[PDB]
């Protein structure tokens, strides 16, 4: 009957005595260091809103992206670490731009997710051996109506209607809760 | 208190004879939500339960499609889930290209299990965390697998996997006497009842966190949600 | 310490220790003197391998020729000196073979250390244990004079000093240099005083001169009575100036 | 803790590895290596000295080339491995210049080969040191390399097991001007001082090398020069 | 601080207090269980710190239905009062900048209680040994400058192994064991450390390796080396719980 | 062997290596399987554990078939017999695909023995953890059994019991006449062996599964008929 | 498993 | 561990004696992170902080302690659900793991009766100054705790294997003061309790005080309605029989509370 | 890219200047699949896979690729220690007249580019 | 391999000791003897012989498939002690390698040649950090066209040698010294003798024919061949009278 030590969070492939993939959950915790980003998708378009925190007057504004252009109707968002959104941004890009050459039409919200999520969830050449620490928002119109979408470091998308990421994430989605309407319009 | 040099590793074999990593791997799957699957002598069906994080958010998808003959559900990781879907997707059409000839079940699970068996014995890798319910339909008739994170497939003929599934199997277990002699809406009714039981005696089994897949002889592969299971739950009973 | 077993961890105040051991590892060998003058540049060496049982074979046991313009000291692993030295001639040569032009002695000493800055980046190796000194001319700035790290770092000198007690021997030269007033053999008398202070003898010293005759380099090294009158020549003027 | 790694710099700035493989050399059968006026001799003292050996299936002294021979004093099973590059390289560098290869020349290409084990992890550095013997326009050689991979020009040398007082002995008695015969009894005094045992012809190998070239001394001559000591 | 269990601190003059470190393999606890169960002591109190990792279960040395109900924390003492011999027992790891404390505490009661003389069982690290440690006994011993006067005869006599210096010592893996043996040294008190090259693992075979090695000296069995010792009830399962189905 | 037991490489000071033991270990985590060589032929026999009523009859096998004339019986990790199934089935295809006859029973062993052994040398792979057994069939040789262990090593038997209680199986096998019967009686002694070493309080309930290859069936590896499988557990019952 | 460590 | 080809490597530790042993500026370091955590207990109703510890400053006759969210849930559910309580102070804390965040109340009928719910994780080097904090030094001699914890089946020892238990199920450990009996099965020999719940017991067992400490263990570890349902046989005991009154309006607070959890994580499906 | 390479030509790489090229440039290739066919045929699957075990372990301890090395273990084992070819004496690969960036070469190797 | 290496001065292939011992070496030394058996070759006048244990303990195995001679070729013949499954394989390389000479130079591979060969195989799997040591030693007997008998000898650290009359196993140096005082101090009835008179006085069992087993080569028939039980019984009896 003794009190000995035991370490399961040192390796990407290591199981925990009940399943529990902790550097996933690691991953997951470092979202929270980025900066709140608040989307909610309505009967007539799709808004996205988020703070920049400038750190000094002389940066110039115009040079923290938080909000990105994948494609003429696809937006973006930004939470957690800038320099892996980038080179996930950039298969946004081409993916949509490789379908458009390929079939002459535009992609869907939910088909661009899902290349962009076929990514980030192979890991351990080029891949990394660690999960990125940095989570999407998506939205859009199509050929439905609009959509809003999600993605966390795991790798996997859902659908939603009201989303918040960033460090206020549970405070903004209380408030989402009680606040949101099932058929508003872009002025609440 | 003797077991901390002997469990981080898949390469290494305990003084008992004995893998604590697969283990550790198999109680993943009971992380998921539970899933119900049974047959009779034309049909195979699938039945799942559907979890949603809060109430401004869309259920995830339980119910995969692989084929025009063969449905998959699951229960575990998503990144696992996902690879293995790919992974049987290929397969099936590279067969259906080259043969002109659908890929028996059999043959399916035989490559499924063959190619998991792989990262259980070398370094750098991890077991599969994820369990699968397979169902189909060839010229030997209506099939229903079960798959294993340990690279094991059994051949059951009802089954239940998932968290809180032993009510369901207990259930199952009992009324499997009457499964064959059935037509397709008492076996859906039959699967949905199964399913009942895993929910806290206060909660209902409504039309929206419920997930059907149906094979058939003559019938493709097919998934109903929201309003479309709306004809196979009306009869149902009270608890 | 928990930060100090590999080339590529940092400490938590930003430090390589595993560099700093390899740049450490250099103070044990010999001292290697070398000092720019007016009209020349010089080169001075300490035999640390002087057992009465040990052949003469080869020119000097510590300098070496790259090209027909420059020429080289070691001070560290004579393993990985050797190792360095073939692939300094190797680039002397390609360079040549490239251009039809001899090769600048700064584009050299930067080939040869982008090489040595390499091992200390990727994990698996052990960083060069070797720093060297580089003596040339060159039809750009003329003269020059060179220093190496084990790290990878570089810089044009005037009078420096590697390997055993150089810090004596650097204050000294800064004491006792003059800019722009140097002579070969004001340099000469220098480094001999240098010399005995910071270890005399003519066997244990080597002793290398690089002039321009003629629109040609000449490498030179100097003869045993040469040194042995150097050295006779300052005990006399030392007694004198008592 | 720096004891274990073979790519680890202590704090002082040495490498710990080497030392101890210089120790394991250090701990084999002795060995002596003289150049005379016209000739240099070598000399080792055998493991098997049992009769239940056959004379003509393994010898410590071995040829390179007409005009190189070579000797050890460490790990045998390591040295097979070195002497075949080392004919190997040789070939070599005759069939390209159409000129037997110096000595000096053997030596450096056999060094560098040396040092390559003693930078990268995962592997060991060799446990043996070689003595290399040549003559080339007219003039005897004596080299020896480390197992860290630098070498060194002798005059006499004694390396192996109880090495210092074979040096001490040889810097004792060795004159700059002597003969093949004087240097041959002169090594085989050096043996004799630490031998622990009777020495006989059947358990030493002597090798000598002029402008003839390399060749082994045979068990008759090898006791013809014992019988005079 | 020091809590009697009932209601006044028994008297302790002359006494011989043994007491386990937190080392490499836990051998020292080992042994102490062993010793405990063997020799049926008694809880007297408990030693009350704020420098061990807190912890809680029922009685590790249950034999009957009347005594399996009985508490214990990390640390408490047990006393035989007729054959001058107390223990002290620790089933906890240290917290980090508290080890230190726990030993000026420690010998500051030993000081103020009365004990004769204090032993030590501990374990090293088996990897760090050179040439001439692997072609011996991997057992060896310590002693106080001032116990050296009583007991260095009985100790050569029994033809022991004296530890070897590096002129000062240090203990790859003994925890608090140098840090007791300095302060003891300082103090001018009475100490002798008993330890044993281990590795990680099955460590029973060290327990009573270690114990017999004790026994050898101090004499608290009939002399042999053939279950002479009790082996606690708790030592039920020390590899888990079981095998899963449907995989072998 | 504590220390020098955490990969296959390594050496034990008296020279033994420990991973190999912990997997020979392994095999004794399983059921009993026995097999007995008689004077025409050789009868299989393996005690397997129902897990539930929802598994179909015919499900998780452990009596294969690597071709038509070669059986197969294992014990221990389910999916290592599986792979080694699926490499022993490779190996016959081959070299019948090549030499175009039959393979003796004694190269696939060999064969079989060494992919097996090559496991146990590297520390970026983990040994085996599952022990079998092969047996043939033919006029002109008559019939052939063989052992194989997860350390590597093959030999011949008249009489084999793996499992975890091979030692009394191989105590109650050591009393019978196996060159002067036939298959009829060695299925009813298999049977009956098999339910005297059998344990009741640990395991709930068990069936069994026989199978032979021999002279009457022609060389081929086929299951028992269900009347034979009934009288012989009938029999054993009796005889218990 | 082995053969799937080379490449 | 090994990051390239042929690495030397050392094992770990389970004793935790890698530490080994070994300038102002450390000084100044340390003392920055031991202030950075702190407990510190403040008088969140306004005020800045307090004084001097919480039961020093008021009597106390019960006291009643619930860790984890599942206890939380099942107090709030079914003893807050009546009477009105009066908040008396909150701790700030901060870990690498955290950061009702441990907030008291006492019965404003009877002024003697006291509840907690710390639903955040306190690190091992936290607890002392918690008791510290909380209790004081100077214990009252007439007291009850009751401590209520949630722990996973697999952390159970049993010979069988840990899927066959019928989870979930109650276990208890209580003081030799106790004069009482329990409603579960006592621990079985080689099981341990660590952390906070058994610092509290280990106090109120060497300073003789009456106390009891109730496990469930679960194999769902967040907001689950069987989980909360399983600690109702507690509600029986003499320890929790004033502050029950209405069950039907806890089972619909527990409802409303089950159907407005939170945002869950998507890995596993 | 277009100034780390240039002067290629999609046409002239489809087509072999000589009968030779291809064979010279892969003849170890070839030789290794036709002793591992051979051998795999009349042993068995182990062996193959032993060999190219010890292969892959031997080649993976060396220089880092812009200097030479010397390859001593792999020619042990391939039985390359007592052979000369003309692979070995006609343009040393030790005297290279072309040699690349450290940092990019070691880049290559590993596959990043 | 990502296992990295064990920290000690033993415990791993490539780590000197502080006087330059491997320990893993002799640790695959001392695995020779865990089979409990002694292997004894004689070399001589115009004959080799080699005589080693046989023992099977289990009354249902097969006696005819428990052996430990080889033929490595049709004038070449192997006895392996130590670990059973590492002496197959290393005669399924020693098989490969005689193989491959033949193809590569047009002619029978020589004893030493052979023994070199495995030799210089051997020493490589301790110098790397992947591959171990196999436990076995090699005893390899032949006749040459113009040197007579041949007997040589391997084992785990890669050296080789060859001898007149050698032994391993576990008896390994009584039998030695046995063979010394009998060398000091021979037609082909005379080598058999003297090797299982060397063994029975070493092992102190008075064998029967069903517990050793002998392989011979001469030079009027250099293939090598296993003696049966009738000329085993026979030779025990001449030596008995």
């Amino acid at each position: 009957m003794f009190l000995t030590r035991s370490e399961y969070d040192r390796g990407v492939n290591t199981f925990s005595p009940e399943g529990r993939l902790f550097q996933v959950e690691y991953a997951i915790e470092a979202i929270k260091l980025g900066s709140t980003a608040i989307g909610i998708q309505t009967s007539e378009g799709v808004c996205l809103a988020v703070e920049k925190r400038i750190t000094s007057p002389l940066m110039e504004p115009s040079s923290i992206e938080k909000i990105v252009e994948i494609d003429a109707h696809i937006g973006c968002a930004m939470s957690g670490l800038i320099a892996d959104a980038k080179t996930l941004i950039d298969k946004a890009r081409v993916e949509t731009q490789n379908h458009w050459f390929t079939y002459n039409e535009t992609m869907t919200v939910e088909s661009v997710t899902q290349a962009v999520s076929n990514l980030a969830l192979q890991f351990g050449p080029g891949a990394m051996s660690r999960p990125f620490g940095v989570a999407l928002l998506f939205g859009g119109v199509d050929e439905k109506g609009p959509q809003l979408f999600h993605m966390d470091p795991s790798g996997t998308f859902v659908q939603c209607d009201a989303r918040a990421i960033g460090s206020a994430s549970e405070g903004a989605q209380s408030s989402l809760q009680e606040v949101y309407h099932k058929s508003m319009t872009l002025k609440e | 208190m003797f077991r901390n040099q002997y469990d981080n590793d898949v390469t290494v074999w305990s003084p008992q004879g004995r893998i604590h990593q697969i283990e550790y791997a198999m109680e993943a799957v009971k992380q998921g939500s539970a899933t119900v699957g049974l047959k009779s002598k034309t049909h195979a069906v699938l039945v799942a339960l559907k979890r949603a994080q809060s109430e401004l958010a869309a259920h995830q998808k339980k119910i995969l499609h692989v084929d025009n003959h063969i449905g998959i559900s699951i229960a575990g990781l998503t990144a696992d889930a996902r690879l293995l879907c790919n992974f049987m997707r290929q397969e099936c059409l590279d067969s259906r290209f080259v043969f002109d000839r659908p890929l028996p079940v059999s043959r399916l699970v035989s490559l499924i299990g063959s190619k998991t068996q792989i990262p259980t014995q070398r370094y750098g890798r991890r077991p599969y965390g994820v369990g699968l319910l397979i169902a189909g339909y060839d010229d030997m008739g209506p099939h229903i697998f079960q798959t294993c994170p340990s690279a094991n497939y059994f051949d059951c003929r009802a089954m239940s996997i998932g968290a809180r599934s032993q009510s369901a199997r207990t259930y199952l277990e009992r009324h499997m006497s009457e499964f064959m002699e059935c037509n397709l809406n008492e076996l859906v009714k039959h699967g949905l009842r199964a399913l009942r039981e895993t929910l806290p005696a206060e909660q209902d089994l409504t039309t929206k966190n419920v997930s059907i897949g149906i094979v058939g002889k003559d019938l493709e592969f097919t998934i109903y949600d929201d309003d479309d299971v709306s004809p196979f739950l009306e009869g149902l009973e009270e608890r | 310490r928990r930060y100090d077993s590999r080339t590529t961890i940092f400490s938590p105040e930003g430090r390589l220790y595993q560099v700093e051991y390899a740049m450490e590892a250099i103070g044990h060998a010999g001292t290697c003197l070398g000092i720019l003058a007016n009209d020349g540049v010089l080169l001075a060496a300490e035999r640390r391998n002087i057992h009465k049982l040990l052949d003469e074979v080869f020119f000097s046991e510590k300098i070496y020729k790259l090209n027909e313009d420059m020429a080289c000291s070691v001070a560290g692993i004579t393993s990985d000196a050797n190792v360095l030295t073939n692939e300094l001639r190797l680039i002397a040569q390609r360079y040549l073979l490239q251009y039809q032009e001899p090769i600048p002695c700064e584009q050299l000493v930067t080939a040869l250390c982008d090489i040595k800055q390499a091992y200390t980046q990727f994990g698996g190796k052990r960083p060069f244990g070797v720093s060297l000194l580089y003596i040339g001319w060159d039809k750009h700035y003329g003269f020059q004079l060179y220093q190496s790290d084990p790290s990878g770092n570089y810089g044009g000198w005037k009078a420096t000093c590697i390997g055993n007690n150089s810090a004596a021997a650097v204050s000294m030269l800064k004491q006792d240099y003059k800019e722009g007033e140097m002579t070969l053999k004001s340099a000469l008398a220098l480094a001999i005083k240098v010399l005995n202070k910071t270890m005399l003898s003519a066997e244990k010293v080597e002793i290398a001169t690089l002039t321009r005759e003629n629109g040609k380099t000449v490498i030179r090294v100097l003869k045993q009575k040469e040194v042995e009158q150097l050295i006779k020549k300052h005990e006399e003027e030392e007694a004198k100036a008592e | 803790g720096y004891s274990f790694s073979l790519t680890t710099f202590s704090p002082s700035g040495k490498l710990v590895q080497i030392e101890y493989a210089l120790a394991a050399v250090a701990g084999g059968a002795p060995s002596v290596g003289i150049k005379a006026a016209n000739g240099v001799v070598l000399a080792t003292e055998k493991k098997q000295k049992s009769i239940l050996y056959d004379e003509r299936s393994v010898h410590k002294v071995e040829p390179i080339t007409k005009h190189i021979g070579l000797v050890y004093s460490g790990m045998g099973p390591d040295y097979r491995v070195l002497v075949h590059r080392a004919r190997k390289l040789a070939q070599q560098y005759y069939l390209v210049y159409q000129e037997p290869i110096p000595t000096a020349q053997l030596v450096q290409r056999v060094a560098s080969v040396m040092q390559e084990y003693t930078q990268s992890g995962g592997v060991r550095p060799f446990g043996v040191s070689l003595l290399i013997c040549g003559w080339n326009e007219g003039r005897p050689y004596l080299f020896q390399s480390d197992p860290s991979g630098a070498y060194f020009a002798w005059k006499a040398t004694a390396m192996g097991k109880n090495y210092v007082n074979g040096k001490t002995f040889l810097e004792k008695r060795y004159n700059e001007d002597l003969e093949l015969e004087d240097a041959i009894h002169t090594a085989i005094l050096t043996l004799k001082e630490s031998f622990e045992g009777q020495m006989t012809e059947d358990n030493i190998e002597v090798g000598i090398c002029n402008e003839a070239g390399f060749r082994r001394l045979t068990p008759t001559e090898v006791k013809d020069y014992l019988a005079a000591i | 601080m020091f809590v009697p269990c009932g209601e006044s601190a028994p008297d302790l003059a002359g006494f011989t207090l043994l007491m386990p470190a937190v080392s490499v393999g836990n051998v020292g606890q080992l042994a102490m269980d062993l010793i405990i169960s063997t020799l049926n002591m008694s809880k007297i109190g408990y030693f009350y710190t704020d420098c061990l990792v807190p912890m809680v279960g029922n009685n590790p040395y249950a034999t009957t239905e009347g005594n399996s109900t009985e508490l214990s924390i990390n640390a408490e003492v047990y006393s035989l009062p007729s054959r001058k011999l107390v223990a002290l027992q620790l089933r906890s790891i240290f917290i980090k900048y508290k080890s230190k404390p726990f030993c000026e505490k420690l010998l500051s009661w030993v000081k103020s209680s009365g004990c004769a003389r204090v032993i030590v069982l501990s374990s090293s690290h088996s990897y760090q040994r050179n040439d001439l440690q692997l072609r011996s006994t991997p057992f060896r011993y310590l002693l106080t400058p001032s116990m050296q006067k009583s007991v260095q005869n009985k100790i050569k006599s029994l033809n022991w192994e004296e530890m070897e210096k590096s002129f000062c010592i240090r203990i790859p893996g003994g925890g608090i064991t140098k840090t007791l043996y300095d302060e003891s040294c300082s103090k001018e008190i009475q100490m002798a450390v008993l330890l044993k090259f281990v590795s990680e693992g099955d460590n029973i075979p060290d327990a009573l390796g270690l114990v017999e090695y004790l026994n050898e000296w101090l004499q608290i069995l009939k002399p042999l080396s053939a279950s002479r010792w009790k082996i606690p009830s708790s030592w039920r399962l020390l590899f888990g719980s079981g095998l899963p189905p449907a995989l072998f | 062997g504590t220390g020098y037991d955490l990969s296959a490489s390594t050496f034990s000071p008296d020279g033994r290596v420990f991973q190999v033991e912990y997997a020979m270990k392994a095999v004794e985590n399983s059921s009993t399987a026995i097999g007995i060589r008689c004077k025409d032929g050789v009868v299989f026999g393996v005690e397997k554990l129902v897990l539930s009523k929802l598994y179909e009859e015919g499900s998780n096998k452990r009596l294969f078939n690597v071709d038509r004339h070669v059986g197969m019986a294992v014990a221990g990790l389910l999916a290592d017999a599986r792979s080694l199934a699926d490499i022993a089935r490779e190996e016959a295809s081959n070299f019948r695909s090549n030499f175009g006859y039959n393979i003796p029973l004694k190269h696939l062993a060999d064969r079989v023995a060494m992919y097996v052994h090559a496991y146990t040398l590297y520390s970026a792979v983990r040994p085996f953890g599952c022990s079998f057994m092969l047996g043939s069939y033919s006029v002109n040789d008559g019939a052939q059994l063989y052992m194989i262990d997860p350390s590597g090593v093959s030999y011949g038997y008249w009489g084999c019991a793996i499992g975890k209680a091979r030692q009394a199986a191989k105590t109650e096998i050591e009393k019978l006449q196996m060159k002067e019967m036939t298959c009829r009686d060695i299925v009813k002694e298999v049977a009956k062996i098999i339910y005297i070493v059998h344990d009741e309080v640990k395991d709930k309930a068990f069936e069994l599964e026989l199978s032979w290859v021999g002279e009457l069936t022609n060389g081929r590896h086929e299951i028992v008929p269900k009347d034979i499988r009934e009288e012989a557990e009938k029999y054993a019952k009796e005889s218990l | 498993a082995l053969a799937s460590v080379l490449e | 561990a090994a990051t390239f080809f042929g690495e030397v490597v050392k094992a770990p530790c389970r004793a935790g004696t890698e530490d080994e042993e070994e300038t102002p500026e450390d000084r100044e370091v340390r003392l920055q992170l031991a202030r950075k955590r702190e407990v510190r207990l403040l008088r969140r109703q306004t005020k800045t902080s307090l004084e001097v510890s919480l039961l020093e400053k008021y009597p106390c006759s019960k006291f009643i302690i619930a860790i984890g969210n599942n206890a939380v849930a099942f107090l709030s559910s079914f003893v807050m659900n009546s009477g009105v309580w009066e908040e008396v102070g909150c701790a700030k804390l901060w870990n690498e793991w955290c950061r009702a965040f441990c907030v008291f109340y006492h019965l404003k009928s009877n002024p003697s009766v006291f509840l907690c719910q710390c639903s955040c994780y306190v690190a091992e080097d936290q607890q002392y100054q918690w008791l510290e904090k909380v209790f004081g030094s100077c214990p009252r001699k007439n007291m009850q705790i009751t401590i209520l914890t949630c722990r996973h089946v697999t952390d159970y020892k049993t010979s069988e294997s840990t899927g066959s238990l019928p989870s979930p199920f109650l276990r208890a450990l209580k003081t030799q003061n106790f004069k009482d009996s329990a409603c579960c099965p006592l621990l079985e020999q080689p099981n341990i309790v660590h952390d906070l719940p058994a610092a509290v017991l280990s106090y109120c067992q060497v300073w003789k005080i009456p106390a009891i400490l109730y496990l469930c263990y679960t194999d769902v570890m967040k907001l689950d309605l069987i989980t909360v349902e399983a600690f109702k046989p507690i509600l029986s005991t003499r320890s929790l029989k004033g502050l029950v009154k209405n069950i039907p309006q806890s089972t619909e607070i527990l409802k409303k509370l089950m159907t407005t959890n939170e945002i869950q994580s998507n890995i596993y499906t | 890219d277009l100034l780390r390479k240039g002067f290629s030509c999609v046409k002239n790489e489809l087509l072999p200047s000589h009968p030779l090229e291809l064979s010279e440039k892969n003849f170890q290739l070839n030789q290794d699949k036709m002793n591992f066919s051979t051998l795999r045929n009349i042993q068995g699957l182990f062996a193959p896979l032993k060999l190219q075990m010890e292969f892959k372990a031997v080649q993976q301890v060396q220089r880092l690729p812009f200097l030479s090395s010397s390859n001593l273990s792999l020619d042990v084992l391939r039985g390359n220690d007592e052979t000369i070819g003309f692979e070995d004496i006609l343009n040393d690969p030790s005297q290279s007249e072309v040699m690349g960036e450290p940092h990019l070469m070691v880049e290559y190797k590993l596959g990043l580019l | 391999m990502s296992r990295g290496s064990s920290a000690g001065f033993d415990r791993h292939i490539t780590i000197f000791s502080p006087e330059g011992r491997l320990y893993q070496v002799e640790y695959a030394f001392k695995a020779i003897n865990q089979g409990g058996l002694t292997s004894v070759a004689v070399r001589g006048k115009d004959c080799a012989v080699i005589v080693t244990q046989k023992k099977v303990p289990d009354k249902l195995l097969d006696s005819s498939t428990v052996t430990h001679l080889f033929k490595i070729t049709e004038n070449i013949g192997c006895v392996m002690t130590g670990m059973t499954a590492d002496s197959r394989s290393q005669v399924q390389r020693a098989r490969y390698e005689a193989a491959n000479w033949k193809y590569k130079y047009g002619y029978e591979i020589p004893v030493d040649m052979l023994c070199k060969r495995i030799a210089d195989i051997s020493q490589v799997y301790t110098q790397n950090a992947e591959m171990r040591p196999l436990g076995c030693c090699m005893i390899l007997i032949g006749i040459d066209e113009e040197q007579g008998p041949q007997v040589y000898k391997c084992d785990p650290a890669g050296y080789y040698c060859g001898f007149k009359a050698t032994a391993a196993g576990v008896k390994q140096t009584e039998s030695t010294s046995f063979l010394e005082k009998k060398v000091k101090k021979w037609t082909f009835e005379q080598t058999v003798e003297t090797a299982i008179t060397c063994l029975s006085t070493v092992l102190s069992i008075d064998f029967k024919p069903s517990e050793i087993e002998v392989g011979v080569v001469t030079v009027e028939n250099p293939k090598f061949r296993i003696l049966t039980e009738a000329e085993i019984d026979a030779h025990l009896v001449a030596l008995a009278e």
